[PDB]
């Protein structure tokens, strides 16, 4: 493992993509998700988590960061450990 | 009103964290300091007082981690006395020194000395003015307290320092206590991982940051194991 | 704003050349978005693969286009089955010119506009449809417009660079950049003029 | 009203074909777990052919046809049931 290695690049790409997705409303986030929504194609702003504390102009939160990082690490684990199984 | 301090505040946290409490930046992501539903040890006064006691103990602890090691390394104190914190008799398997009495005798001494100090402190916390009333060997006069358990302006403020700007100084101490709690957390953490003392970890990071950091230390998670 | 040099089309004029046609502003910005994509593509292709962008013109030819298969850094699989020849140049160019021509005709109103909500023909940056992330409305869209245009001009200058370097050094922009960063005193245009750019 | 609806099935030909073929095709796709990258449908059809040569004699208790039959029919029926549920729910107001 090193900077620029395949595993490092996989995880960095995964976390960047996930955080961008839930920052711009492409993935369910703290301030906007399917809780109390209508259909699969539309998420809604969560009043309970609305203005829960952020200095990012889209309202991106630390819990959003932690959730996206956890999901990205989970996905990176799944993808990297594919091809490491013995068989 | 700064980055890394808006992370924790919310409707709940800002509902009760007005800001007059010393070093109140609103960072309460959990509902631990909520006045309604308070009780036991999760009431806001206990948390604030415990934060301050932890901060002061952490400042003393970090200073006692750094001072014997630095002063032995330069040569101020004896080398035998300038042990690292975790090898200075805290853990005899890890390391011990031959003090005046037996390390367990010292433990019992310091134990009852801390008992007699901390129980007085507690009774000031619960009954403020009662610590200056009973005749405590003629020492109650300077142990009356101040009504604030956190800040007894009696003996302990004998220099009367930080009086012109007490509010600013109150914030100074909270922030230093927070920094020292994190510092002591770290010192234990990279004493558990690296196996060396905090100053040696520091200088190792100063010389070669890319070879004496966390990610490199994962390969060498014990250094030399004394067990 | 342009404290560096010149100015933007909205206010001021270039002493180097009069404004002339308006549509030059539109033309400049699109040219710049294209040079941004071209310079970045040159940069990244020669970063991963190593081959210069200009030599990479022959990356697909009617006889030889399956060469491109798996020519991407870290690519999960080859583009097409290796040695099949099914990724023929004829196919890939046909698909390309179809998609480009459709995009450009919809851009300039030659054919139509498939989207029914505004998207006025003849604008640099409509943002109804081509702003999925809402970063213009987020704010500083105009600041981002100046930022955009400055990046445009810098990238066209960079592309004019990459072309010139190819004409003189015949080595590729990153190889030139690595040679210049390694020994900047004796890796510049003028020492290449001293060698004679190869032709002299 | 409170009368039973004789069209309770709501049998849709498009559902039947979509479920059947959208299980058959994925089950006919290459599967690297099976030998020669054979599909579940492929190995199942191979076992059917091998056992249909001996038409009266049933497959042996140890023959792999049983596991392939179960693991194919489950996925098929899952596609049938979920396809009906999803189609009739989308037609109704369950989703939008
Ligand atoms: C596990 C997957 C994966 C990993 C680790 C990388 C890793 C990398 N890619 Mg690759 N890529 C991957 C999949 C893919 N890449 C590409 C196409 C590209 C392009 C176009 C570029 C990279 C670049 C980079 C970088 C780094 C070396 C970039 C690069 O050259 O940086 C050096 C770049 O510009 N990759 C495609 C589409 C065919 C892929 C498909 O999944
Ligand atoms: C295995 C088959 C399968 C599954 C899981 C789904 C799944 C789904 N379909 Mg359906 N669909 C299918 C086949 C399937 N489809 C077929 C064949 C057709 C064509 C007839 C359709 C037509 C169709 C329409 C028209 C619509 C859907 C929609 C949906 C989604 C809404 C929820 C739902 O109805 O299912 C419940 C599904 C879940 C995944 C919930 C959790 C279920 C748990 C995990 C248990 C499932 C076990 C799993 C399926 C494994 C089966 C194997 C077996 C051995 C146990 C969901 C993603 C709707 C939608 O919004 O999609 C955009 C919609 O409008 N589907
Ligand atoms: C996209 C890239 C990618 C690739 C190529 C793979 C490839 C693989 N993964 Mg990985 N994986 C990925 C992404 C990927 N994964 C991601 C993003 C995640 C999420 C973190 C995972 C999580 C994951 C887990 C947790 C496991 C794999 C496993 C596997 C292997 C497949 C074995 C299998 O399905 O047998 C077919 C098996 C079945 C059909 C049995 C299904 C489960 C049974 C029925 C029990 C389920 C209980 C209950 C009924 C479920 C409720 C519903 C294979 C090497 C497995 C592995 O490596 O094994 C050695 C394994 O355990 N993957
Ligand atoms: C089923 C288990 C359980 C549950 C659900 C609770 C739930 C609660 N307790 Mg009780 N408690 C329990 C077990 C439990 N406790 C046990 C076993 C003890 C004896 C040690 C206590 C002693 C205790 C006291 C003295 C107080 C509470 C308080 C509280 C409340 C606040 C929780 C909090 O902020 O601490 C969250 C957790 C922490 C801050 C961490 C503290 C550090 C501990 C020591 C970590 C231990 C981890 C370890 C794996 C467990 C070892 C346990 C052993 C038996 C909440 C209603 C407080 C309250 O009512 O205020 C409203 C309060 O004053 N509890
Ligand atoms: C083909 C690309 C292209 C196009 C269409 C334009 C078009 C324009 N530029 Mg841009 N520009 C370009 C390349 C281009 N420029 C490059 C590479 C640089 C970097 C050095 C600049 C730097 C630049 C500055 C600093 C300024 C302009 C300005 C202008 C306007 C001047 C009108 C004119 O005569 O230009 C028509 C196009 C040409 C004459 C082609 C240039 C050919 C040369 C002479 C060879 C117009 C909108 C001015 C402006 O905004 O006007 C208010 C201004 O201040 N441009
Ligand atoms: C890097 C220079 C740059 C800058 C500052 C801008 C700035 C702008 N553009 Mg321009 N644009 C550029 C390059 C640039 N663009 C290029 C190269 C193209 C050609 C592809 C375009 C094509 C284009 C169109 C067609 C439109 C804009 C619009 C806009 C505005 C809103 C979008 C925005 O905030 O962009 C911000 C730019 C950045 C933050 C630059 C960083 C780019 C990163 C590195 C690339 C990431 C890509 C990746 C897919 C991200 C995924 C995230 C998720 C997971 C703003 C004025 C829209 C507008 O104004 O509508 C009113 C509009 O309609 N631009
Ligand atoms: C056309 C339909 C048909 C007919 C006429 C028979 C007829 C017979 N079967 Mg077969 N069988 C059938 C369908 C049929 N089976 C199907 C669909 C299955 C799969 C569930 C089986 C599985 C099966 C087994 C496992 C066995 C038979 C056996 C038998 C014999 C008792 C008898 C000759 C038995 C046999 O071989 O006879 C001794 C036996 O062991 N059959
Ligand atoms: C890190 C720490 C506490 C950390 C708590 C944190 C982050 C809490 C965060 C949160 O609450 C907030 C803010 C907001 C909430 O909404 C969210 C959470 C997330 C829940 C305490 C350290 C506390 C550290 C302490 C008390 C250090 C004590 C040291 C002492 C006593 C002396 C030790 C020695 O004597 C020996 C043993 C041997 C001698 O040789 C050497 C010396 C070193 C001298
Ligand atoms: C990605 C990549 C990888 C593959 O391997 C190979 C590949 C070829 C496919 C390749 C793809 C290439 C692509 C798509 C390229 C796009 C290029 C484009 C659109 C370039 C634009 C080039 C623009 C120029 C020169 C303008 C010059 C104008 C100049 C100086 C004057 C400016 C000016 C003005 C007007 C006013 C001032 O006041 C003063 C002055 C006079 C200075
Ligand atoms: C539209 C829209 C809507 C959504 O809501 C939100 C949104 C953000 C997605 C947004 C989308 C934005 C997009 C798609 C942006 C694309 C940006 C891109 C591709 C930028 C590339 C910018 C690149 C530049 C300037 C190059 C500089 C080049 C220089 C110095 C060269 C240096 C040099 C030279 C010449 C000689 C040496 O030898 C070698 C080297 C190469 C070193
Ligand atoms: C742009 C911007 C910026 C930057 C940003 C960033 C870059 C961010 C990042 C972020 C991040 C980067 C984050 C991360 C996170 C992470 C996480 C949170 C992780 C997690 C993990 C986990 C949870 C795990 C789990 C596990 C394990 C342990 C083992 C087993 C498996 C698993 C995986 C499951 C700044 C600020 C400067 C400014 C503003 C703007």
């Amino acid at each position: 493992w090193s900077i620029g290695s395949t595993e490092n690049m996989i995880v960095c790409f995964n976390t960047t993509a996930i955080l961008g997705a839930m920052r711009f409303g492409l993935m369910p986030s703290v301030k906007k998700n399917f809780n109390g929504a209508s259909s699969h194609t539309a998420m809604v702003e969560q009043a309970n988590a609305k203005t829960i504390g952020s200095r990012d102009p889209s309202g991106f939160t630390a819990v959003d960061v932690l959730a996206g990082g956890s999901l990205a690490t989970i996905i990176s684990a799944g993808e990297i450990l594919a091809g490491q199984v013995p068989y | 009103l700064a980055p890394l301090y808006v992370l924790g505040n919310s409707e709940q946290s800002l509902s009760y964290l007005d800001g007059s409490l010393p070093g109140d930046y609103g960072f309460d992501p959990l509902g631990l300091s909520d006045p309604e539903g308070a009780g036991g040890f999760v009431n806001p006064k206990w948390l604030a007082y415990s934060e301050l006691i932890h901060g002061r103990w952490a400042m003393l602890g970090v200073a006692g981690m750094v001072a014997p090691e630095v002063l032995g390394g330069m040569g101020i104190i004896p080398q035998e006395t300038g042990l690292v914190w975790f090898k200075a008799g805290m853990i005899p398997a890890q390391g011990t020194y031959d003090y005046w009495a037996s390390p367990f005798t010292i433990f019992w001494i310091n134990a009852f000395l801390m008992n007699i100090a901390e129980l007085r402190r507690a009774q000031d916390y619960w009954n403020p003015g009662s610590m200056g009333k009973q005749d405590f060997a003629g020492l109650e006069k300077m142990l009356g307290g101040s009504g604030d358990p956190a800040y007894p302006g009696g003996f302990f403020n004998f220099m009367k320092q930080g009086e012109k700007d007490m509010a600013a100084m109150k914030t100074k101490e909270i922030k230093n206590g927070r920094l020292a709690m994190m510092a002591c957390f770290g010192c234990g953490a990279q004493a558990c991982m690296t196996g060396e003392g905090p100053v040696k970890n520091l200088v190792d990071h100063v010389i070669d940051p890319f070879g004496h950091n966390l990610l490199v230390n994962f390969s060498q998670i014990g250094g030399v194991s004394p067990f | 704003i342009y404290p560096e040099f010149g100015t933007y089309p909205g206010g001021g004029e270039s002493p180097i050349i009069p404004f002339g046609s308006e549509k030059n502003a539109e033309r400049e910005v699109i040219h710049g978005r294209w040079a941004m994509l071209g310079v970045t593509g040159a940069w990244a292709a020669e970063n991963g693969t190593g081959i210069p962008w200009f030599t990479a013109g022959t990356l697909c030819t009617p006889d030889d286009c399956t060469a491109v298969a798996d020519k991407f850094p870290g690519a999960v699989a080859p583009l097409a089955p290796e040695g099949s020849g099914y990724p023929s140049f004829w196919n890939v160019l046909i698909i390309e010119i179809v998609l480009v021509g459709a995009a450009e005709a919809y851009r300039t109103g030659i054919s139509d506009s498939p989207f029914d909500d505004g998207l006025t023909v003849g604008d640099v940056n409509p943002g109804g449809r081509f702003d999925p992330l809402g970063l213009a409305e987020s704010g500083d869209l105009e600041e981002l417009k100046i930022k955009e245009l400055k990046h445009c001009r810098l990238s066209m200058f960079a592309w004019l660079g990459c072309i010139f370097q190819a004409l003189a050094t015949q080595e590729g922009p990153i190889a030139n950049w690595q040679s210049h960063v390694a020994d900047p005193v004796h890796s510049n245009v003028l020492t290449n003029a001293a060698k004679g750019f190869g032709f002299y | 009203d409170l009368k039973f609806d004789d069209d309770w099935k709501k049998s849709n030909v498009a559902v039947h074909l979509a479920s059947l073929f959208g299980w058959v095709i994925p089950s006919a796709s290459p599967c690297p777990a099976f030998p020669d990258n054979a599909s579940l449908f492929k190995v199942f059809s191979d076992r059917i052919s091998e056992n249909l040569a001996h038409f009266p004699t049933g497959p042996s208790a140890d023959d792999p046809i049983w596991l392939y039959m179960l693991t194919w029919h489950m996925g098929l029926f899952a596609c049938m049931m979920f396809g009906q549920i999803g189609v009739q729910a989308r037609k109704q107001g369950y989703f939008g």
